[PDB]
């Protein structure tokens, strides 16, 4: 699940090493959203990830319920008994998985996976560096 | 709104008509303000110009979604060529079932054959009804699909009804106590509904029966009144749909 | 009530055709009158003539209502008996006769056909003696 949330959303998350040596979140604001004031278009510095795990729980539900319907669908046509059965087995077994989308252990776990995918080193340390771009309430 | 969650759940056939919706009629998208649409959802607004074969398809799945039970919103609007839709608020005195036998319908028919001879001419009929049980009883709604004389042609014979004293007299024989104003003038320039598609927290008309009289063009005042049988071995929704001018039971008048 | 019966057919001179309407009582001259109108009626003779019928007159027996018929079921010397082929309920009325709608009888099959064809018979259950 993380390298799908990476490839949907590796526009809005970045992940770094303190010199602490603890991960840190930072993620890109867009208008439109809950925010602080005059701080749109710039990186906010995150404890957590908050909207992480909320898209998790309920953006990626669509997908799961795509496949649900996709299988559905492959299972409706006629084909072989062997075919059917093997469809009516991942099914079976599949529709288990997507309880697991919402239970807070398993989405500490995904976040701490994703935490390598989403990582992108010498950012830290280049952050703020250009002097010539000022951060200011309108952007 | 429970219940729909759970036709969606326990009914296949809901899921396929949900696919369906959801991708191949994706494309035959309609503005909200256009008329060029012929099939409706008010369930979530959505208005549809299907092409025929995307027609008959949604037909059949309703067809076999009703079979099974379920609900749905379905409508649609009549266009420049359609059939006759009717309705009557058959507000009774008494709650009680005035039972229509078939020579009562086939009296309805004969005075509404009398009453288009006087206009352009070259027959399938259906009879629905309410489920009754409900303060000023049941109504009823009569289809023609078979011909397409969508115009002023059909407020021509709305009015015609409209004075008309026999069709009255026919309700006075089963205790009726609103002999006009029952149909709406409105009846043929409204959308309609698909059967099976009931009205919100209302049951669907069922249907009664139905009659096949022969059309003749020898003779401006024959009244022939033949009856369909076995209706069951068909598509009902696909055999009454207006627009379905290919539908295997009916014809193209 | 309307009663229609067919011969197999495959013979010479054709087949004959029988229709039964028991529901009236008025076996008198009045028949014959009806006959004699018959004779010289010529929309039969039309409706058989879309049926390719080279005999419009004389198929109908001057005597059609002034000899002894037979039961259904009875059939004549070394001929088959006739089969039913359809029936009809065209409705009668007392005020405006006109009405001729033609409505399709139901529940031939689960009669007693025999009691209900007999002329005699005026306790017929489908059929009654207007």
């Amino acid at each position: 699940i993380a390298k799908v949330i990476y490839a949907m959303m590796g526009n809005k998350f970045v992940v770094d090493v303190d010199s602490n040596g603890k991960y840190v979140w930072f993620e890109f604001v867009l208008p439109g959203q809950p925010m602080n004031q005059g701080e749109i278009w710039k990186w906010r510095k995150e404890v957590n990830p908050d909207e992480l795990h909320i898209y998790i729980s309920e953006n990626f539900s669509r997908v799961m319920d795509r496949i649900t319907e996709h299988i559905k669908y492959h299972l409706s046509q006629p084909h072989e008994s062997n075919i059917l059965n093997y469809y009516k087995k991942l099914l079976k077994a599949f529709e288990r998985s997507k309880s697991k989308i919402f239970n807070d252990s398993f989405k500490k776990g995904v976040i701490r996976q994703a935490e390598f995918l989403f990582r992108q080193r010498s950012f830290i340390q280049t952050l703020d560096t250009n002097p010539h771009l000022l951060g200011v309430g309108n952007g | 709104t429970i219940q729909l969650t759970a036709q969606r759940k326990y009914l296949a056939e809901v899921q396929a008509l949900e696919t369906l919706l959801t991708r191949e009629l994706s494309v035959f998208l309609t503005e909200p303000g256009s008329k060029k649409t012929n099939i409706i959802n008010r369930i979530t607004g959505k208005t549809y110009a299907l092409p025929s074969t995307e027609l008959l398809r949604l037909y059949e799945h309703l067809e076999q979604c009703r079979k099974q039970g379920a609900l749905m919103y379905f409508l649609e609007r009549q266009g420049t060529y359609s059939g006759l839709m009717l309705d009557y608020d058959l507000k009774l005195n008494t709650n009680a079932v005035p039972p229509l036998e078939p020579p009562a319908l086939s009296r309805l028919c004969h005075r509404i054959f009398v009453h288009i001879k006087n206009s352009s001419v070259l027959i399938h009929f259906f009879f629905t009804l309410k489920p009754e049980v409900v303060q000023g009883k049941y109504g009823f709604h009569v289809l023609i699909p078979g011909l397409k004389l969508a115009a002023s042609t059909k407020k021509s014979i709305i009015g015609s009804l409209q004075h008309d004293a026999t069709v009255q007299k026919i309700l006075h024989e089963q205790g009726v106590t609103n002999p006009e104003s029952c149909l709406d003038p409105h009846s043929a320039s409204v959308p309609s509904l698909l059967y099976g598609s009931s009205k919100l927290n209302h049951k669907p008309y069922q249907l009664k029966t139905g009659f096949e009289l022969v059309f003749d063009s020898s003779d401006p005042d024959y009244i022939p009144i033949h009856q369909i049988k076995n209706l069951e071995s068909y598509n009902l929704v696909s055999e009454l749909s207006l627009t379905n001018e290919q539908g295997s039971l009916v014809r193209p008048v």
